[PDB]
RNA sequence: GGUGAACUAUGCCUGAAUAGGGUGAAGCCAGAGGAAACUCUGGUGGAGGCUCGUAGCGGUUCUGACGUGCAAAUCGAUCGU
RNA sequence: CAAAUGAGAACUUUGAAGACUGAAGUGGGGAAAGGUUCCACGUCAACAGCAGUUGGACGUGGGUUAGUCGAUCCUAAGAGAUGGGGAAGCUCCGUUUCAAAGGCCUGAUUUUAUGCAGGCCACCAUCGAAAGGGAAUCCGGUUAAGAUUCCGGAACCUGGAUAUGGAUUCUUCACGGUAACGUAACUGAAUGUGGAGACGUCGGCGCGAGCCCUGGGAGGAGUUAUCUUUUCUUCUUAACAGCUUAUCACCCCGGAAUUGGUUUAUCCGGAGAUGGGGUCUUAUGGCUGGAAGAGGCCAGCACCUUUGCUGGCUCCGGUGCGCUUGUGACGGCCCGUGAAAAUCCACAGGAAGGAAUAGUUUUCAUGCCAGGUCGUACUGAUAACCGCAGCAGGUCUCCAAGGUGAACAGCCUCUAGUUGAUAGAAUAAUGUAGAUAAGGGAAGUCGGCAAAAUAGAUCCGUAACUUCGGGAUAAGGAUUGGCUCUAAGGGUCGGGUACGAUCAACUUAGAACUGGUACGGACAAGGGGAAUCUGACUGUCUAAUUAAAACAUAGCAUUGCGAUGGUCAGAAAGUGAUGUUGACGCAAUG
């Protein structure tokens, strides 16, 4: 909604900050198996439903 | 014809959300927001509209000077002239009735 | 002008509810919508607001009275009875 | 109220370009301007005059710059001067014909 | 052009009526116009003194 | 905004020592078609109000603008 | 929700300067601005509270 | 031992929405008839859990479409209000 | 269709056409919900059930600015601590009740001090609405995106502080008016009271705003074989300040039946009407200031130089059963009479205080400071929400142009928006949807199922039966086009001391002429009648096979109960519903 509360605004801010692809240098760190951000979200795909 | 829209976030035709369609110096029509109308203060005795007193909202009464909220007569901004006159007449006549009743009681007690 | 023979005010109800019920409702509806004399001012200005509320608009007064009449026969009878009892007690 | 209205038309540019003749222009105005909607009512109430380079019309009866523009456009369309001549207003009732 | 034709009175026949008489022009508003015209005339006559108040009252009730 | 029609009241307003700026607006106004006159408006800017003094006489306007002290910030337009 | 009218009546507080409003059940014939009397020594009139 | 009245059922509190017509109740105005009792005729007026019919709400029939569907109940026409 | 971009174009962009939504929109915003989906730049591996150069996709960044809009404050339905009482206990009841329930003012004026020589009460937590109540902002401009939030101008409210302008001193807290009352002001504590907040719905009438329509004039655009003083378009004035303007109501003067006045609607008048005069309300309107300097409509001159500057205009009207909205005076309806509270004023009362350079007013004017915190982007739906999805489903609301027409019906168009649904190839059978058909006319079939016929409006006519209200649009018939006319509708202005011009045009009739006897020419729009069963009707239910004769219903009847009670809750309770109730009531039934 347009008329939100600060808690919901903070939750959306955290979701926006988390919703980014993983940096490419963590791919290059040794003894690492992470290749992609498995916790990636899209507004159409998955609703956080807060 | 140009069509207008609410300026506030309220989308409903509630009482606190009235709108008038006004043309502005820009040549376009916009929905200015009109609010509750004021009702005239009423007499505490007869309930009729108190003439001589401005009709505003209570906070506008707070910000308005004393002259517009009252009349120079006794019970100025509370009761109407007819009610004030009727209660003055009632007061005087009932006091006179009480005095004559008191003297009648005194004289009959003295006689008996 | 008589537009209807016998339904009177109950022409609004038209055909439904039955003739006897409509006749009773008619009698009580004329009684409740009639204009009554005001015992204080003498003008035919007493209307009914609700059952037992009868307002005289000319002199700005309200009276307690029957649901469909300004004064019921029972009210008049008890008025006479209490008047008689008060007079007997006083004298 | 009854004051005469004066309308000026500057045809200097088309006259210099030599494709448009003020004499025939004002003749067209004097035979096509209609007052009261018919003929025989143009009894010196509306007059047209040519100095050779400017056409001056004087009207005590009803006459408007809108009408003057309409008649000028009709004449230009008849003589195929459109897309070459524009009927422009400089100030009130002081129209001119431009080439650009 | 059509409005000018209607003003002259064309296109107003039974084959052009689609609404009822009252739907087209209310008998109530026709009566209102009639009574207002008659009351205004009666008041004008009474004020001018052509007819006195008693005849005016009788005519007002008749109107 | 507040209308001003009295020369002495305008003088007291400019003497108020709270107002500093006055805008002299010149208008071309028509009362009769044959007399297009030079209306002018002295808009004194107060702290809560803009007082617009109206005059329609060029001579009176000139006399007033000459009588205005030079300390007051006058803006002519 | 009640078939009978109610009466807003006003008495004087005998112990403190103020007015006391009471909600009576209106008897037939009781009119506005009328003297009713409540008490042991009241007179037998319609509306009194003997 | 806990969870649910975001669907739905019902009751409250607070808001909002509902073209055009038809019929013509009470209440009034003016006349006509008659010896009376009374009766009658025009107009006004605008009532109704009235009526035709939009928006809306619902879902009669085609036992129409679809029936591995647009859809785990929809679409069209026809319908009730 | 063409062009551009591109490796590649049915799908992208631009232009040109053709169309549609047709103002209860496919337009412009919002509520819930979503949460960045908004916007820019790169960009096509996957997704957009064809493609893609495009995207609500991927990558990187930008974007949401408030004293005035909301929240915050108040209380409603209700939720819920405390005292207290239950429960083994998680916890339950209870919200004022069986409680010792408590905070602001001139203030004593200097080491003290809401300890003080002083004062009054009685809501007796709190939460609960982004649609109820409510202090205050408008215009113009500005961005890739924010704006009633930014900028420019012009205002207002709340809180605080405080000094100058204006009335009295040997009449301390004004004056005038007959009176309704009027001023720029014109002391007023406890205490009490009143008002505003504060209210339903429908019908007609009146007025206003906006829009629609229309005349002249100024400026552009379209047609111009022919005709159109022609068709379209701009001509606009915000919050706020001052003055002036109404119904209703009220006051003074005479004192009225020969009753008068008066509304569309019949209601008032010796409890004082007509008449004359006056007072009051800020809805509303008008004139100014804001403010033309703004914004729009034009013409002209410099000229990769985040590009500019001048000139003119922006003016007068009119009409109405017009549409919508608001308002006002009213009428109708109820066994229905259509929240509270916060908050703000005012009035009674007179506490205390006040006088010739010293005091009384910050409810008169001007002047000073501040106004915190969170939301603000976008969609709001045949693609941003829910339905597993970019699902023909569902989902609350505001504004609503022209023509036809009774009509926010159907049909066409203007503003705005879209042109989105995998495409191509004259289409066999059978389908789905839409339609015609000679003669017969239900012979079909369980059954006239489905289709057809009817249909608007104006006249004529209308039966049985009836609860007299209906039946009823009963049943039946006749007309309807175009053109040229004719007649009924309607305001001001007087006689030195029996009488008539301008001025909307919108509803009815009548006539002539005319044509392929066509005319509600498309759209749109009842088939009817004679009876039986059944349910009185209006209404309600088996969401997703049964809308019915089932259920409700008013009506009728029976039963219980007088409060230490009836009916029913709770494990219990100093616990509950009916009950803010009391037999014209509540409860249980048919």
């Amino acid at each position: 909604a347009a008329q939100k509360s600060f808690r919901i605004k903070q939750k959306m801010a955290k979701a926006k900050k988390q919703n980014r692809p993983l940096p490419q240098w963590i791919r290059l760190r040794t003894n690492n198996t992470i290749r992609y951000n498995a916790k990636r979200r899209n507004w159409r795909r998955t609703k956080m439903n807060i | 014809a140009q069509r207008v829209t609410f300026r506030r976030r309220n989308p409903y035709n509630t009482r606190s959300n009235k709108i008038k369609v006004v043309k502005t110096p820009g040549g376009i029509l916009r929905a200015q927001h009109v609010k509750k109308l004021a009702t005239r203060p009423k007499c505490g005795d007869c309930g009729s509209a108190l003439q001589g007193i401005s009709t505003l909202r209570p906070r506008q009464y707070a910000t308005v000077s004393k002259t517009h909220k009252t009349v120079s007569r006794a019970y100025g901004g509370s009761r109407c002239a007819n009610c004030v006159k009727e209660r003055i007449i009632r007061a005087f006549l009932i006091e006179e009735q009480k005095i004559v009743k008191k003297v009648v009681k005194e004289q009959t007690e003295a006689a008996k | 002008a008589k537009r209807t023979k016998k339904v009177g005010i109950t022409g609004k109800y038209g055909v439904r509810y039955g003739s006897s019920l409509r006749r009773q409702v008619k009698k009580l509806e004329i009684q409740q919508h009639a204009r009554y004399d005001c015992s204080f001012c003498g003008k035919k200005t007493v209307k009914r607001g609700a059952a037992g509320i009868w307002t005289c608009s000319c002199c700005k007064k309200t009276v307690a009275g029957g649901a469909y009449t300004v004064s019921t026969a029972a009210a008049a009878t008890v008025r006479s009875t209490i008047r008689r009892l008060r007079e007997m007690v006083e004298a | 109220q009854k004051i005469a209205k004066t309308f000026t038309v500057d045809v200097s540019s088309p006259t210099e370009n030599g494709v448009f003749d003020p004499a025939s222009y004002a003749k067209y105005l004097i035979d096509h301007i209609k007052v009261e909607g018919a003929v025989g009512n143009l009894g010196n109430a509306v007059t047209v005059t040519e100095d050779g380079t400017v056409v001056t019309v004087v009207s005590t009866a009803k006459f408007s710059g809108k009408y003057l523009k309409y008649l000028t456009k009709k004449y230009l369309k008849k003589n195929q001067l459109r897309d070459w001549i524009r009927f422009v207003s400089t100030k009130t009732n002081e129209y001119r014909l431009a080439f650009y | 052009a059509h409005a000018q034709s209607k003003r002259e009175g064309r296109h107003s026949g039974y084959g052009k009526r689609k609404g009822t008489r009252e739907a087209r022009l209310p008998s109530q508003v026709v009566w209102i116009r009639r009574l207002r015209v008659l009351r205004r005339l009666l008041a004008k006559y009474r004020d001018a003194g052509k007819i006195d108040k008693h005849l005016y009252h009788v005519l007002y009730k008749e109107s | 905004a507040r209308e001003i029609t009295d020369i002495k009241q305008f003088l007291e307003l400019t003497r108020r020592a709270d107002v500093k700026t006055a805008t002299v607006k010149i208008n071309k106004k028509l009362n009769k078609a044959g007399k297009p006159f030079r209306q002018t408006k002295f808009k004194v800017r107060g702290s809560s109000s803009l007082y617009t003094l109206v005059i329609n006489d060029a001579g009176k306007a000139k006399k007033l603008i000459q009588s205005l002290p030079p300390t007051l910030k006058v803006n002519r337009l | 929700g009640r078939g009978a009218p109610l009466a807003k009546v006003v008495f004087r507080d005998p112990y403190k300067y103020r007015l006391r409003e009471e909600i009576f059940i209106a008897n037939e014939g009781v009119h506005t601005g009328q003297f009713i009397y409540a008490g042991k020594k009241a007179s037998l009139n319609v509306g009194n509270v003997l």
